[PDB]
């Protein structure tokens, strides 16, 4: 039973945004939809369930005039719709698969929908290599700053595939800043090279950096 | 063209349409609807007297009246709606106790004393869940009688006075049934029972918003006589009509049905997913069970000693249940669900 | 609404050490002969994953030191011997009646032995200095624990402004924590000045751990 | 303002009016219509194949059938219709008998024999007076039932086919019965029985077309549990209903009433020009006795041992009869009249 | 009981007429007005009946859209009313006392109106005497009562001898009749003779003595 | 509806002797023990007068010489002795069923010894040749039986336009019949003949009773 959820949402405060959940491998008798919002690292909050085939809906009291269940049997997908949006809007939506009321768990979940409302304006990042004349050990790490972007988030990748270590995103004058630093043995580089690469996929921009020394 | 039609002032007049078998039909006589879907906005449950109500509760209390447990579903949203005005009245008359309302859950399980009209202690407690410290045999139950109906578009008020002795037979000012040709109803505020005649008469499908513990009125009842109570599909204890279109070829009485659920909707077709097949070699009858597994695992193959398909289903909020005579063909295995 | 109150808020555990963690629910979760009652564990940036289903059962394919127990309002997941890769927020939930209900999570934190800051600084880059701003960062990676104060030092003048800290989640494979220290400045501001230090306190060493670089 | 109703695609769904009581209610059902005023227009019985049909008239006249005796008024009217495409069918068939269709004379006497359905001597004489030559017992009666109804607006045909053997029962497929609160009726193409609750559920009032001797089905009849049969006052040799609906305090089985009239109007009010005093020095209860004589006087002063007051009264054609309860106080005088 | 019925009428083709029957020595119990339609010679025919204090009314299937009975409780008295007239419809209409369907007879009947419906236009009879040149012992004399419309004439002799009144018979959409009466030779012309000839529904009287040339 | 059917249509019967009538119903006019069947006389020109009621019933002020009898379909009212006042047609009816129904009626004739008429010719009057026109009466008065042929010949040649005859109704007290002929001719057409003659041939003797007059 495998979920498939549709891409990121950057959306206007009180606008509307509906987004997909595909079901592959799914029977009539199971296949519940369940559908649920986290804010980041907070308690996850129970909205409803749409089965695609037989059109069962149930959705929680909270949520009865924000959210919007409906169904395409042929494409056994699930859409969910938020009605007017706010920031208390913003988060992950998360499409699982369950059953009725006392029946099983959550077994299956999709990837999660991340919505971001926003009236500012999609912004591409600056990335800026991070090389070290001083000291030398056998080892020498590497770093990329990746400043000035909305919304978030951005993937940093090294060389497709060495240690990494990923550092979270903060909010600056309302864009976004983060970095990333590797780890590779200095008998390596800068004889090797070493590039990192930023991908922000709401500007549809792509940029490498080849790492190289002041 | 020309068409004759006898109508009366004090019946039901008008034209009607039957969109299969392309029927209007037009006259006066009875017109016995089915209010399950509508009863919300349809109609109001309303006491008499807040005053006279409040003293009886008094006098009931001090001769040992813990709570009440409604009747019917549209008496306990009345209770609700109430409460606040009734302990208004209490606590101008210096009543040492309070009325408190609940929910309610499941059957709407029956009380064994009355409220005598008028001409842990300090609460009276209606409805709720069981409760051992205010236990049912306590507790009053079907004390009201409609008095009078309010008739008009839109809303309908319904005006009850309480009982002067108590009964366990349901209400018949509410109560309704009807029959013509080979379709027949029994129906209530809460009940709507359908039978007819294919080949036989036979019970084909009923709507539960309720599951009540009245008796239901014999003077109501189409076929009333030489019924067996364990031959009645809606067990008599939740107001099966006694009446032989609540029969079922080759299913009992479903005393271990699963009424728990409160409402309900009962009918004759396989639930989503399973067979049932006519086999002697089946379990025995015995309490309901949920064609989905505590797990969500579907059960697929099922059976019946010497039921009759299409099999007796009830469909509820967490699924699909079978009529007491199917069970299992894989025998008890697996992890079931079952009812009381 | 049947609430979950889990407890406790969050937890910190030394590798193999017992881990208990409980739930209590409002209102019986129990029906049918069955508590329909959950436990997930969810990675950080991930979807979460179930545990233990109904009270007492091994969700398969999950390793057997988790473990459920209880009926009715209390519950408790146990972790035995808890290891490195379980840093993770746990979540109880049921479905015995509308709404399903999820509690509001236990975050827990590894214990492992103390580890000192493997500090790296890095000037500004080429092309950050021609654009018209100027960011010196400082990588502070696997250490523990995971409180810690830096120091940058400008020419010997300690220097307060415009810093900005993030922190890493600990780490799955080796229990420890990470941070990037980051100095924002005008590009001209950053050539006024030639000398430029990284000074990290913790509670491996009293004497901070120091990297430098000039122009 | 708005309200909400649910309607179904193929139950009676429409709105309708109570002009008394001020009531427009909405939904779908079961409408039960007085089909009695308007029966002669409004329904047509039809025979399914006119030749099959003669066929089998002339196997039952080979095996000694003498004739046939209509259960209802509409299946006279029936073989009237179809009497002259009948002869015809018989006469190319080399058959030598003709077949005679009569008027329905007050009761539709019971026949006891039946016309089996087929893949002097020489008149087979359907209805008409009581002939001996032609004796009851060696008539068909009772032989169609209802295979489909023919449904359009205006006129509505009603196919017939034979039955394969004998019953007293009447044929359900033209029956109906209704009940609402306080309100009941048991009816029928010619019986209209209405009862209702005032402090207790009595027989209020009964419109008859026709006097039929087929017995009412149990299954299309409310409160049919413990009835006696010699407190039904439509008596059950008559068509009466066997429900309690069907009891009236102080008055037994009405076998000696007035049923003789053919097509009478029942209902419990005083006759023009006469009253009623319950003494129980009165006579007997016995035969149903007209108010008025031969000669039209009108008798005054009546009396009843132990009936209860408004009177049963039978209204006719020839005048108001009395229940059988009923007898004059002034005794037998002048030319009384009395049904046989 | 005594019935009295309206007078005659004549009515145009198409309009409509209401008659009626007054009834002394009625009560409640009895007194039902039947109507019968008669015309000259012919069977009966049964119209309906209506019962004044109980407006109790039946109609046979012929006049059910013909006749229309009514009634007035008050002067017990019969109304009925002839909705679209024709030619058909001119006949005498009896009222009679009757009751209930299987209850007495026709105890007392009124004294019948008569109706004509016609195009045609009232006109007073033309009176010409009838006398003999010539003798005998017994001598018949008579008046000729010549195109008149409509029926009938009254033709009485000295107002009260042997008499003959003679059917009238239409000729050219007008009617005319004779009268005859006899008185001995004796008698004749030395004692006078006049015939008086009434119609009423023209409401003139003409008398003619009889002479002889 | 109920058929009555009665026979004879007519019937001749001598004074002193018995007249029966007979009243067939096509289904029985019984009910309770009784005949609804009763027996009307109508003298011309005026409403009918009962005489049996029910079957058998001799209605009061009626002579004991009128006898009804009969049930179901059949019935007979019987005169005896049959007098000369009872010159009528009379009707039997039933109310057993609605629509109360009449038979068609017997329309009763006294037999006496025949008589001749006395004829009678009249010259058309001196007020009527004034408007135009003339008409020449014939009276033929008091004889029975009712056959009679009646000639007009102007100047010895017949004459068959403008002849009119009425005959009376039977008498109500000599049972004998009269008739008036009537020959209508215009004014001018009057003129060119002289002698007018009436012609009366009747069963009494084989010459003609002949009346006439001259200009
Ligand atoms: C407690 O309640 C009972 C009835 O439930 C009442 O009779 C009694 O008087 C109360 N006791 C006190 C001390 O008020
Ligand atoms: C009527 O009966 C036949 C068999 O007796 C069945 O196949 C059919 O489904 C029935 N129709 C219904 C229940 O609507
Ligand atoms: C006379 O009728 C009987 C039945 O009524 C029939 O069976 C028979 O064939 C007929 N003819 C003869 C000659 O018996
Ligand atoms: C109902 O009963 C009351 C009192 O017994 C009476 O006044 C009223 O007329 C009754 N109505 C009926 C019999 O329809």
């Amino acid at each position: 039973v495998q979920l498939q959820q549709s891409g990121p949402e950057l959306v206007k405060p009180g606008a509307s945004v509906k987004m997909s959940c595909k079901a592959s491998g799914c029977t009539l008798t199971n296949c519940f939809m369940h559908w649920m919002k986290q804010k980041p690292g907070q308690d996850l909050e129970w909205i409803g369930y749409i089965n695609p085939y037989n059109d069962m809906t149930k959705y929680s009291e909270n949520f009865k005039g924000k959210a919007t269940l409906t169904s395409d049997k042929s494409s056994s997908t699930a859409f969910m719709e938020l009605s007017s949006l706010t920031s208390e809007d913003s988060a992950v939506y998360y499409c699982a698969r369950g059953y009725l009321l006392r029946t099983g768990c959550f077994d299956y979940w999709g990837q999660g929908t991340t919505l971001t409302v926003s009236s500012a304006k999609t912004t591409p990042p600056s990335v800026y290599p991070l090389a070290p004349g001083d000291t030398t050990g056998s080892s020498v790490t590497l770093g990329c700053l990746v400043k000035g972007y909305f919304p978030e988030s951005v993937t940093v990748t090294w060389n497709s595939g060495s240690s990494v270590h990923t550092f979270p995103a903060l909010l600056q004058s309302g864009l976004y800043t983060m970095s990333s630093s590797v780890t590779v043995p200095s008998s390596t580089w800068p004889s090797q090279t070493v590039t990192c690469s930023v991908a922000h996929p709401a500007s549809s921009t792509t940029v490498d950096k080849k790492l190289e020394p002041s | 063209g020309t068409e004759n039609l006898y109508f009366q002032s004090n019946a039901d007049s008008g034209c009607v349409i039957n969109w299969k078998g392309r029927e209007l039909k037009c006259g006066s006589g009875i017109f016995v609807t089915n209010e399950v879907h509508t009863w919300t906005e349809q109609y109001k449950f309303q006491a008499d007297s807040p005053k006279r109500l409040s003293a009886a509760i008094g006098k009931a209390w001090e001769e040992g009246v813990c709570g009440i447990r409604s009747a019917t579903r549209l008496e306990n949203i009345m209770w609700k709606q109430i409460s606040n005005e009734l302990n208004h009245i209490l606590l101008e008359n210096d009543m040492k106790f309070t009325v408190v309302v609940g929910d309610v859950s499941g059957i709407l399980a029956q009380g064994k004393k009355m409220i005598r009209p008028q001409p842990q202690n300090t609460t009276f407690i209606i409805d709720g869940p069981n409760t051992p410290e205010c236990p049912d045999n306590q507790r009053a139950w079907n004390i009201w009688e409609v008095e009078d109906y309010g008739f008009g578009i839109f809303t309908t008020n319904i005006w009850l006075k309480l009982r002067d002795s108590y009964t366990q037979v349901c209400d018949h000012r509410l109560m309704s049934a009807a029959i013509k040709d080979s379709k027949a109803v029994h129906a209530d505020m809460g009940y709507w029972i359908e039978s007819e005649k294919n080949e036989t008469w036979k019970l084909a499908r009923a709507s539960f918003i309720e599951v009540k513990t009245c008796i239901w009125p014999k003077s109501h009842t189409l076929w009333s006589n030489g019924v067996l109570e364990s031959e009645m599909i809606i067990p008599k204890i939740y107001g099966g009509p006694i009446s032989q279109h609540n029969y079922r070829p080759g299913y009992f009485t479903q005393t271990a049905g699963p009424w728990h659920l409160g409402k309900l909707e009962l009918d004759f077709d396989f639930c989503e997913g399973t067979t049932v097949v006519v086999d002697e070699h089946c379990g025995n009858r015995g309490p309901s069970l949920r064609t989905t597994t505590v797990t969500g695992k579907i059960i697929h193959e099922w059976c019946c000693r010497s039921c009759t398909l299409p099999p007796l289903r009830f469909k509820g909020e967490d699924g699909c249940w079978y009529g007491m005579e199917i069970r299992p063909v894989k025998d008890k295995e697996e992890n079931l669900v079952k009812s009381m | 609404n049947i609430v979950l109150t889990q407890s406790p808020a969050s937890l910190a555990v030394s590798l193999g050490q017992r881990a208990t963690i409980s739930c209590r629910a409002s209102e019986s979760v129990d029906s049918y002969g069955y508590s329909f009652m959950h436990w997930y564990q969810q990675k950080p940036g991930q979807p979460p994953k179930v545990l233990i289903y109904l009270a007492s059962n091994l969700e398969s394919g999950v390793p057997a030191r988790f473990s459920g127990s209880g009926s009715r309002t209390d519950f408790t997941l146990t972790i035995d011997p808890v290891e490195a890769d379980d840093a993770a927020t746990y979540y109880c939930q049921q479905n015995n009646e509308n709404p399903l209900t999820f509690g509001a999570g236990t975050k827990l934190e590894l214990k492992r032995a103390d580890a000192a800051p493997t500090v790296s600084i890095f000037p500004p880059s080429s092309e950050q200095l021609t654009s018209g701003g100027a960011s010196v960062v400082c990588f502070l990676n696997n250490f523990y624990p995971k409180d810690i104060n830096v120091k940058w030092k400008i020419d010997g003048s300690e220097r307060q402004n415009g810093v900005l800290n993030s922190w890493t989640d600990q780490d799955s494979k080796d229990s420890t924590y990470s941070m990037s220290s980051t100095l924002t400045l005008t590009k001209d501001e950053y050539e006024r000045h030639n000398s430029y230090t990284c000074e990290a306190t913790h509670k491996t060493s009293t004497s901070p751990i120091v990297k430098s670089f000039n122009r």
